[PDB]
């Protein structure tokens, strides 16, 4: 009673990959036969069904329109044609086979991992804000920090003000420069790795969430944010 | 099989006067586990002093119990009328319950 | 906190006869009870001891084999079923809380006679 | 069915004083009178109690001690004698009937106010959450301007006394390792640890000494 | 440079307790020695202030009166009497030099935990309500454990005026009170209800339970 | 039903106190009293016991013989007397009615500090020695590591060797000097508050725990050792 | 250049000893000396030091008040009076000749045992809980664990909550005993040596440090805690 699982691997986003999944030791053509994925550092997670047929092949919908599963019955063989993938579906794809209330999955293939990416060996620049939350009342001086994981070039950092259910506008550039018809309260600074941005007597009206982003290469990256409350 | 043997038999004894009650045992009592009751005619048997030492609660300050091993005393420092009954010793430090044979207090 | 006994009298030897004690103010589930008879004129004399699931019951060898005591926590209710009785059987019987360490026999029932002749 | 309260004022701590309750409408000889206080925007708190001879006399712990509570029943008043006061028993305390299931406090008295008598400082945030190698910005602002900036930091690490940090608003203790820096003049100052360490998780607190009530900030926490 | 601080303990209300704190290490004689305590769970609060003598002496409110502070230059000791002790002088007291521009509180010693001490709690929802006239205001006081006889009360308090009975004996409506308020429940859950709003009902509702010898006010419901 | 209880404080080493604990609502003179304590952030821990008259006062292993347990049942009041007190007598003590069967600890008292110690603490340098355990083979090289929490003046800082049932045997002092027969593998360097200790290839000898110890004031200090398998 | 020691042993707690250190080869009365010891299996720790003419002895704060350093230059010997033993002096004792910018501790005695106990090897009932910790939210249930080394007789096994900075409370005895006022989501189960505490749906009033109790012997002993956040 085996799941042999074959493909995967490396591959440019938008490409194609097949996977299989080869059984033996039970009646394969009876049997409804499931993929499960699996991102890396994270939870199971349930990807498309196939059964008899006379019924309904199932996706989930992170992969409806794109991934075709199938089955070929006089091979013992279950396929999954992955279609115009994105960076989303990198995760390890395991073949399960789908016993419902005489097993739930009580077979699984070992496993494959896809990786969908373009870049190279290197990271982006990773842009780590702190504190995630800052609780403040008016008048009060808000300090928060940005620190990069690699120097940012020409100190090519900005902040950015986000209220609930609005665009995010833009404070300061080039690390210190405010924006245009942004108060003076507002200051940033710091060069390299460590930049600061400063609020020197909060205001009501600045409640909200600040993103730092670093624009000194071909890869934008943003900070999480930092959430002043 | 632990004997407990109450002394003397019968008390002759007036309102004030003092009441001193012994009971031995043929073996050491473990733990002091040794109790003392008050029957009076017709009605059931009533706690004065168990572990030897200690009085029941509300039980008037004038009966006190002392002793260890296999020598123990009761006392009633001044008798009153409500006193004079038949007194029971009664040792609990094993599976064989055992009893005194009495001493009536008249 | 009190014990409400039931049953005896007057019954033939080799009769039976069941002995009820019902209890009140305290956590009978959890303690300790047994039987004390007294025969007219005599002195106390423990018969039987009845403790928690997982103990053993124990019986004076005057009665082994022919007594039973058992309990209904339920009704927070202890029972001697007294069998193939004999003239030596007869005497006032007392149920009674044990508390050991903590009282000995704290707490009586008012006991009832039990009779045994013909 | 009345009852008419006396007594109260302004007195100095440790001082004395005495309160009066002087009943009419029902048979107070039989009544157990109780006193019951309210701090000065607080909820109702029960004092004392009092009630027939053969009957103990109550109190609460805040007040055991140092107030006595009495009875004439041939005057037909309630008394209360308070003694060594001091400024946490400040309130309004009031008499009141006590009827149990026939009332509770069915009656009570108009109650009569006892009272018993600088720079503020304020810290922001009041928490922090942060990990190790992040900055830490802690901030106190004074209510009026900090003479000569004579405002300083400790560190408080739970179980152990306060720890001396930065005094003269910048000036950084023997010992203290240079990632503590402190800054600002006249009403706000700022204490800003550069990368924190595990063992910086801790309260800190500000503390101004140019006069002649110091006074301390209510602590921040960091962890 | 040390404070060896002793004493303290826990005492009963209005008992006597003695502190001392023994310095070595600098010139005792000169320095500026304060007394600081901290509540638990609380901040640090200056007690009292001693100097060289030139003694004016320095005092709390708190401890006005009933503290006093004291120096033996020839033992290097200080020393903090507290006499007519309540319960909100529960607190760690911490001996220190005081130096000012110099250092301020730079020496500590380790302080003392002298604790004045020895129920059921009610707890009221919501803490606030906000609501117009007609409407529907519904009261709950939850107990942290049963009250036996359902002894519980409930009390309305307009600002500046004495507490008003409403409903004892978790039912019972008080002498002239209006039928649209109600009071229900049983063991450790009441409450009272004020059916249709009066602009002279917005006040401040207080539950109470007298079934017991330690009699205890829930913390209040302010209706606006 | 209540216990009331008073006194505690803070001592010196060796000193002595009693604590008292005063019984209402219940007959004290019929009941097992105990005391029980409690460290700073510890667990609960039982101390002693006592009960009616015919009966053994009981104590735990650490305070027989310095403890003493006792009551006076015509105040019905339990009493703790404490001699030669160290700092691990520090706790919160509780008085305690023991009802066993019926309660166990069924009341408590509300607890007092006992506080022990003798003034610290404190202006110690704390030395900190990195790694704890470094595994090698003969041949290999050691380094060991000892950070001090304050400059350590005129680098006064030694090295010892200890291996297990002897004496800690000097290899380092001053920081760098070799003491008289050791071989020169051996060898310290650091200043300030950064020592090192280097092993420059191990000997089957060499095995063996390791201590920094530095003595520039009138309060010594060790680290608490390296262990070299 | 020799330090001769002699003394130590076992001794009972509260109880007294006397060290000696007889030196051979210097100058004794020109050095200082030391006391170090090192409980077993820990470190090596300073305990008092001596030196010339003007007696300026040093203690550490352990020991301080309970031990007395003393010195006989015409005899050249060392001493160290140490009274008030607890549990936590057993350590081997070291006497050393303290050369400073010279030498350090060059010259060691080589050790004596000084154990202090009362006969402590433990017969005692161990109770085991786990999870230390359990983060849950408020509706989920708590289920706690208690494990004895032995079986528990009669199942006198107790429950405890303490909040902090308050007396524990009795929750549950007998194993399975609810105690008078406490809410019926609390309850206890289990036999022998495997115990269980269960709080149905939590509630914020809740969140404590739960303990269990055996007392079905002589030597009570208590669960280390679990702590619900």
């Amino acid at each position: 009673v085996q799941l042999v699982e074959s493909g995967g691997g490396l591959v440019q986003p938008g490409g194609s990959l097949r996977l299989s999944c080869a059984a033996s030791g039970f009646t394969f053509r009876n049997s409804a036969m499931h993929w499960v994925r699996q991102a890396p550092g994270k939870g199971l997670e349930w990807v498309s069904s196939i059964w008899y047929s006379g019924s309904n092949t199932y996706y989930a919908d992170s992969v409806k329109g794109r991934f075709t599963i199938s089955r070929d019955n006089s091979k013992n063989t279950l396929y999954l044609q992955m279609n115009s993938l994105t960076a989303e579906d990198t995760a390890v794809y395991y073949c399960a086979r789908f016993a419902g209330g005489w097993g739930a999955y009580d077979v699984w293939g070992q496993g494959t991992l896809v990786t969908v990416s373009s870049g190279g060996g290197g990271s982006d620049i990773v842009l780590t804000q702190s504190p995630a939350t800052l609780s403040l009342s008016p008048g009060e001086r808000a300090t928060l920090s940005c620190r990069a994981s690699q120097s940012v070039s020409s100190n090519y950092l900005a902040w950015y003000q986000q209220k609930p259910g609005q665009a995010p506008r833009l404070l300061i550039y080039d690390s210190s420069s405010r924006a245009t018809g942004v108060p003076a309260r507002f200051s940033g600074s710091g060069s390299g790795t460590d930049f600061t941005l400063t609020i020197s007597s909060l205001e009501p009206e600045d409640f909200a969430v600040y993103y730092c982003h670093q624009y000194s290469d071909i890869s934008p990256t943003f900070g999480q944010g930092t959430k002043v409350e | 099989d632990i004997v407990l043997t109450q002394s003397p038999a019968t008390l002759s004894l007036s309102p004030g006067e003092r009441a001193t009650l012994s009971c031995r045992a043929s073996q050491s009592v473990s733990s002091n586990y040794l109790a003392w009751y008050q029957q009076k005619p017709g009605q059931a048997p009533r706690l004065l002093i168990y572990d030897s030492s200690s009085r029941a609660t509300g039980v008037p300050a004038r009966f006190s119990g002392s002793g260890s091993g296999t020598d123990f005393t009761l006392t009633i420092s001044s008798l009153e009328p409500e006193d004079f009954a038949v007194y029971y010793c009664h040792q609990y430090s094993d599976i064989s319950p055992t009893f005194g044979q009495g001493t009536k207090v008249e | 906190v009190q014990l409400v006994e039931s049953g005896g009298g007057l019954v033939q030897p080799g009769g039976s006869l069941r002995l009820s004690c019902a209890a009140s103010g305290f956590t009978f589930r959890n303690s300790a009870m047994h039987w004390v008879r007294q025969a007219p004129g005599k002195g106390l004399e423990w018969v039987s001891s009845i403790w928690y699931s997982g103990s053993n019951t124990y019986y004076a060898d005057s009665v082994k084999g022919r007594f039973t005591i058992s309990r209904d926590n339920s009704k927070n209710t202890l029972y001697l079923q007294m069998n193939s009785l004999t003239a030596e059987d007869t005497a006032v019987y007392y149920c009674a809380r044990f508390a050991g360490g903590w009282g000995a026999y704290d707490v009586w029932g008012q006991g009832t006679l039990v009779t045994v002749s013909s």
